[PDB]
């Protein structure tokens, strides 16, 4: 068969990922421009929401050194790839869990609907990549919203998960923080209630 | 905004290290027990951020100047980022981090007794050029003991993060140095089952790129998933 | 006083580097053009100083403490001194000197741009024990550029001097580190014609001697000329 | 044939030899005890002499980074091996050429006569080992004295040198420094007047 | 790198371990002198205690053919390595689980404090080695006492265990058996509440 | 005027023939005895002449018409000039000279008994094109006896001189023809220690470039020192 | 390590080099345009000088078949790379030694000062490449002028030569030919007064 050049093999990010990708968290001076957890500026169109969650290992213990990358559409269901700190909205962000509480946060807007390759609409979602010490190759997942039940029911992606009970591991639970609309999204790497991870 | 025009060669999950690799102790509790769910590529996965407009500082990529002079072997780490088809990956984000010459990391959690270097931070970023080329100027990091087995030592290594054209191509890896005897004993390295895959992580001495009487150089090329146009979809 | 009771196996001048090895430029003008004159061994050649009563400092052999902590890879360099017969050489003088982690030597004449380390001198000395064992605690030296060819770099190395039982056994050499890619490119190393001889200068990673979470270890055994009793003289 | 373990191969001392074997010269702090160029203390028996000389390369240029080791008998023609700074006399010493003048000096006494293995007397002599950058394996020579012509003529070692003219290269020239008995011993590594070097 | 001779590989003790190391239990005649479960004689200094436990497999079932070896300091935190049946106290003992109840017992004294290599005191503890059928290479663990909370909190060893919940698996629960001070130390080889096992 | 913008890969002096190769007698007296002095590259060394505006004649590269037709095997000698990085070297000067079909040179000093060819000069020049290609049309030169050993014969060869981008790249060499049994016996050829290097001087028969019923063709590619941009200087 | 394609190996220019590079010299018809020894036209700015010299072999005999190439800056210390016969000045030229006298001449202007890569000025100099029969790979040298002592003293290139005496071999001695300013630069390939040759 035809064989291409092999892709460079992945390696764990390690415990010190922060020094490279989350300067502040490593407890180091940051640069003029950093890629962080505020995708939307206050003056950004769409419904401003706060995302938060914890990461659990197979023993039910918090993963305090996780690193996360998010990719989402703007309010119109449009992917804004031209990254600029001057933008009111960036489709891309990064966050990490506190060494203390082990909770990460993201400041964004609820993504609009995007169609799959076949022209079928997917429920609003956030694409997440999980990195950490002990993780040889990053885990891919999706954050869906509990208040989009109608849409969620019809998502061609969510519907590819054989077992209905597993689909729920992907649904963020709506709450309020300081009178603000927030969603809680906990990731369970292994075991009981193990979150669905994707390959694409 | 981003457009769903490309498809990415499927990842070989036997080439890459598996999730569960017991000798690397941390992997045990941090690896899923359920099989990954495969999904068709959509605009969601085939797009990703373009960092062309990120405002990079002048010494973003120069670890000798970006934090006096650091102590250690002065080296240039350069290479090219290409896809599996051998196509250069222009204007892509390359991030790296590492320990100092003594193997000490400038991070809160690093308790190793090797001292910090007052002139060394250990972080760099570079946007590849029109030809997929990048380069950093740093000092060669030292091996680092870690609490895995009772006498485990990571080979000297640099951590790398490469964005590529989409989140499907995004990759985090580690560069190792040619000839390093610690390489074959490392459980993280050995997370990779194929010896040939291991070779891909080894930077080669590059006398041609060195600055005589100044610094040596190492060559590290990176290969991202091959990008193709959709067809007959 | 010393006595003429021993004979030393004749040196193999084809094993050792020759005087004239032109790629090592300095050797051209500093090598004899006439043949060495061979002479029988007498008391003059078969005797030498015994350093058993030299007053050694407590950290004579500890480069980490003998000059804050130095910056660099912490290592133990240990081995044994034996003769060609495999007989241990006890109470012998082992001296060493080297550059810092960056390839910078603490000597007036070194103008390499890598900085000096305020906590590092780079000299050690150690008297072998009853079994011929010696050990030093230091940091791994960095490669050093030098004025030979336009882009010549010495491999990381430590200088060694060994007394042995007589002036006939006294030797000066250099230890190289296992796997260093620079080794085969060195004109000095290459002054040695036999590849097997080069191997004798390569210290091996010795995990068994390393201090977990502290420092690595290298093993360097030294073979001096075989000593025998005279017979039928 | 019978092959033993091969001896460790020699390597040049290099330009920075001083740091390791001639601390002061390197311009670094010395240790409590150093092996240097004073073999005899004022109250050591024998005739006190000063030894000085220069080292020349093939181009007739001074070798300013040379390192020398000496081995000699005391005035009774006895080899004092127990090296001790408390000793009145030490048979062993070290010296080096100045980075400026490039002259080395040694303070000792004229060595007494020693017999060769065959019982024949050797003329008073000092055994020298030359080390330096550009010298792959140290050079062995002997320093003889001009004022010992009788002895010199009968030396079983000096006599092994086939050509008489070459023998002269080994004779130090008696002089006086500050009204002190001195002998000059110049080494010519290569060319015209090339010093005799031994193998043993 | 340097390679030493390889250590002889471990093999399971097998189910008949008793015939060789616990004669009585095997239901065989014992020899004059046997290494058993009574480390201290009534007249031994220190606080006399009874230790007892059960061993559980991954399914929650008792491991009835287990064999254990213990190493502990005396009441004065001193290791008595000279094994002798005449001794009032031996630092070494052997025990096994009953084929019936599957419980092991040891008669000893509460160990005194010993310092680690860096001079930091370790909480009183008993070193344990477990062997059995299905165990390829013996498992190492430590038994700590629940009534030594203060010391326990500061142990350099207990503190090496990353997750605090995991530390609790090493703490024996003080109880009384026939109005005698006892401590129960259950070992869970696998699963829920799995006991911490060490490498050294 | 020219500017210092490039650096050239250091020449491998063990690949090129050394100065003193006694079998080639003339070299004894015409080789230096002191080592070459290494100097850092400056504008003096990294620049050179550009012959782009030299006024070339129409048959400068055609030895069949640049002096009736010459007697001998009609051939085309073509190839490309690239640098060690594989980059074409455009608008570069290639000059060649050779003997006639009988091995006679059109030079005063040539006393060989083979006759001159009234229609043959033996000189050509060609500027390479935008792709690094050059081509010449000539007749295959004959072997030439020369005063070295008592029965020495130069294999048939064409002399070449290539300018390149700087004086650092300039080189003079000789082309030899595939299969010539005289090659392995030539002391000048043998000035090159490595058999692999020799191979590079062998032009290969190129039937694809030949003009049927007219002339044959040989392919001879030239590799000049790799040219790179300065960095972190 | 990384290996590039190997550079094509050098070969001696041979004794008949003239036919290809010094047509006149070979005693053959020259072409419309030739690269020869007149770098400057009468009307070129700068001090017009005549360079002349001889080439000696190791036995001290004249090398009458040498071919030389020169590269120098214009009076402004500027490199004129665009070679043209119309130019008043060309930075490049070629010359050779007469089969009779064995002397070469070149007509140019004294070069202006140029800075090395570090920004330090080099004394005025002419780069020379020497080719000839018996020379496997051409020899590189520099021609410096005796009337620029001040500058010569500071040249970072001239200062790289270790032995001051060797530096002198590179200095052309000013004279006058037909009342014209000339400088004589003799090359000694080997032996006594051997000219410094460079590697770059
Ligand atoms: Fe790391
Ligand atoms: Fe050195
Ligand atoms: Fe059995
Ligand atoms: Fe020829």
């Amino acid at each position: 068969p035809i064989e291409l050049l092999p892709e460079t093999p992945s390696q764990t990010a390690g415990p010190y990922v922060h020094i490279g990708l989350a300067l502040e968290a490593a407890g180091n001076p940051t640069r003029d421009q950093e890629i962080w957890n505020r995708l939307a500026k206050p003056d950004a169109p769409g419904e401003h929401i706060l995302l938060l969650g914890q990461v659990y290992d197979g023993n039910g213990h918090l993963v305090r050194d996780s690193f996360l990358e998010v990719w989402q559409a703007d309010a119109n269901g449009e992917y804004q790839d031209a990254y600029n700190l001057e933008n009111a909205f960036n489709s891309f962000g990064r966050t990490a869990t506190t060494f203390d509480a082990g909770e990460w946060t993201l400041h964004t807007v609820k993504p609009g609907v995007v169609n799959n390759a076949a022209g079928v609409p997917m429920a609003p979602h956030i694409n997440i990549s999980l990195f950490a010490r002990g993780i040889n190759i990053h885990l891919h997942t999706r954050l869906y919203f509990d208040d989009e039940a109608q849409a969620n029911a019809k998502c061609p992606v969510l519907n590819l998960i054989e077992q209905p009970q597993r689909r729920e591991t992907l649904i963020a639970k709506r709450c309020e923080v300081d009178g603000k609309t927030a969603y809680r999204f906990d990731i369970r790497i292994q075991g009981e209630g193990e979150t669905v991870f994707f390959d694409f | 905004p981003a457009q769903d025009n490309s498809r990415f060669v499927i990842r070989d999950r036997n080439w890459h290290p598996k999730a569960l690799t017991p000798d690397y102790k941390t992997s045990i509790a941090r690896s899923p027990r359920q099989a990954l769910v495969s999904i068709p590529q959509s605009i969601s996965e085939t797009t990703g951020p373009n960092f062309s407009h990120l405002g990079f500082g002048a010494h973003d990529h120069d670890l000798l100047l970006n934090f006096g002079l650091p102590i250690g072997e002065r080296i240039i780490v350069a290479g090219r980022v290409v896809d599996q088809y051998g196509k250069p990956v222009p204007n892509t984000l390359v991030e790296m981090w590492q320990a100092n010459a003594g193997g000490r990391y400038r991070h809160k959690n690093d308790r190793y007794l090797a001292p910090l270097d007052p002139n060394f931070g250990g972080v760099g970023r570079c946007l590849t050029d029109s030809d997929g080329y990048y380069s950093f100027r740093t000092i060669k990091p030292g091996p680092y003991p870690w609490r895995n087995g009772p006498n485990d030592w990571r080979p000297a290594h640099i951590h790398f993060g490469i964005s590529g054209p989409s989140i499907a191509t995004k990759l985090i890896t580690q560069l190792y140095f040619e000839g390093d005897p610690l390489i074959p004993m490392c459980p993280i390295v050995k997370s990779i089952a194929n010896p040939e895959a291991v070779q891909q992580l080894i930077a080669k001495l590059d006398m041609n790129n060195a600055n005589p009487m100044d610094c040596l150089a190492y060559r590290f090329d990176i290969v991202l998933r091959g990008q193709r146009k959709t067809h007959f979809e």
